[PDB]
């Protein structure tokens, strides 16, 4: 399957509720490690990574992330100055990572942002940094003179893929798991709109379609957002908003498609608290 | 495993 | 910049009365990060909730989750209360979809 390794760094100059610098690591967008400037320690967040990497791994990861905190602390005082902002709460964000498909092909990105808006981002096809404003052009010129793209690209294509492959091995049972949705048709009261609810699934790709008389029907449909549950799984719902007289004169069904599986619900399935 | 934060902006 | 939190309260499984379930608060698009989240039953904080570690996806939007076991019965009011920055604490009521 397709698997990814990503790191997201949240740095904050003048906040209160959170550490100055937070680092989260994810395989398939699921946390497997954490680090922050309060603990100054990088710790495990999944069993497969703790069973499979000893004290030496967590030591050198903490070292690297204390380097990341310092570089952030300096980095944010400059971008404030370039933007003429000597007062306030400001954020510095960094996210990079890997992708490995079935092809054997690979993809990667390396991106920074200031106050929640694109600052610089790597194009490792051309070994150049895309600046999003004048204030970033100063960094583009500096890093391109310094071979930062050379290092970052070596990381994304080799080092991060090597670590990714070990991680899909360590976590092969969880990471390759395929869990079906539990699907229900919901109704608050006999005239209410009707809701197709799908929950408990992984991976996150789901399709929810409504049907009128056996054919797909995209009128009066409100597809809800992809939301997470408390385990690695996700949920999503869709709502058909038609008057139950159109319910009489037609046969509406919900169809949920996930992985190699398909589930179907009709008016006979409607559950309710009423 | 995380990469070096190599150079400040 | 300052973005208000979008807040979504839902249950893991359909909100059937009398059935043990998981109450979930997903909070996203707030900026800067300083934020607090609580889940309550009739205005009383439910003990034993978990809060994910602060993180964001590729368009730089922060997101956070809090969840807790619960067992929803009629006439109980379940609530997610969110406090972002120095803004006032804002409360969002769980509505079952059945």
């Amino acid at each position: 399957g397709t698997h990814s390794l990503k790191y997201v760094y949240t740095g904050v100059s003048r906040g209160i509720d959170f550490p100055e610098f937070t680092a989260v690591g994810m395989v398939d967008d699921g946390q497997f490690m954490y680090f922050d400037s309060n603990s100054m320690k990088a710790v495990p967040k999944t069993e497969w990574i703790r069973q499979n990497e000893g004290a030496d791994y967590w030591d050198r990861q903490t070292q690297v992330l204390i380097g990341a905190h310092q570089v952030f602390k300096d980095s944010i005082q400059i971008v404030m100055e370039r933007f003429n902002q000597s007062k306030g709460v400001h954020t510095w964000q960094n996210m990079y990572g890997c992708e490995l498909n079935d092809d054997g092909t690979t993809q990667g990105f390396y991106q920074y942002a200031y106050d929640g808006e694109d600052f610089v981002s790597l194009d490792k096809n051309t070994l150049t940094w895309t600046a999003a404003n004048p204030q970033a052009v100063i960094t583009k010129h500096k890093w391109e003179a310094l071979a930062v793209a050379e290092q970052n690209k070596g990381y994304l294509e080799n080092t991060c893929i090597e670590w990714l492959k070990k991680y899909v091995a360590y976590g092969k049972d969880t990471l390759e798991r395929k869990v079906s949705p539990q699907v229900s048709l919901l109704q608050k009261d006999p005239s209410s709109p009707v809701t197709c609810h799908a929950t408990g699934f992984y991976p996150s790709g789901v399709t929810i379609t409504w049907q009128k008389n056996g054919q797909d029907h995209d009128e009066d449909v409100d597809l809800g957002e992809l939301l997470p549950n408390e385990d690695g799984s996700f949920q999503r719902m869709s709502t058909l908003n038609v008057g139950p007289d159109e319910w009489k004169n037609n046969r509406f069904s919900c169809v949920v498609e996930h992985q190699d599986k398909t589930i179907r619900k009709t008016e006979d399935d409607i559950i309710t608290n009423f | 495993f995380a990469n070096f934060c190599l150079m400040m902006i | 910049r300052q973005s208000d939190p979008k807040v979504q309260v839902y249950s893991r499984n359909p909100g059937e009365y009398g059935k043990a379930n998981v109450l979930i608060c997903y909070v996203s698009g707030f900026h800067p990060p300083d934020i607090t989240i609580q889940l309550l039953k009739n205005g009383v904080e439910i003990p034993g909730s978990t809060q994910t570690d602060l993180a964001f996806e590729e368009g730089w939007q922060f997101h956070l989750t809090k969840y807790v076991d619960f067992l929803p019965q009629p006439g109980e009011e379940y609530t997610c209360r969110v406090r972002h920055m120095s803004s006032p604490t804002k409360s969002y009521t769980w509505e079952p979809d059945m």
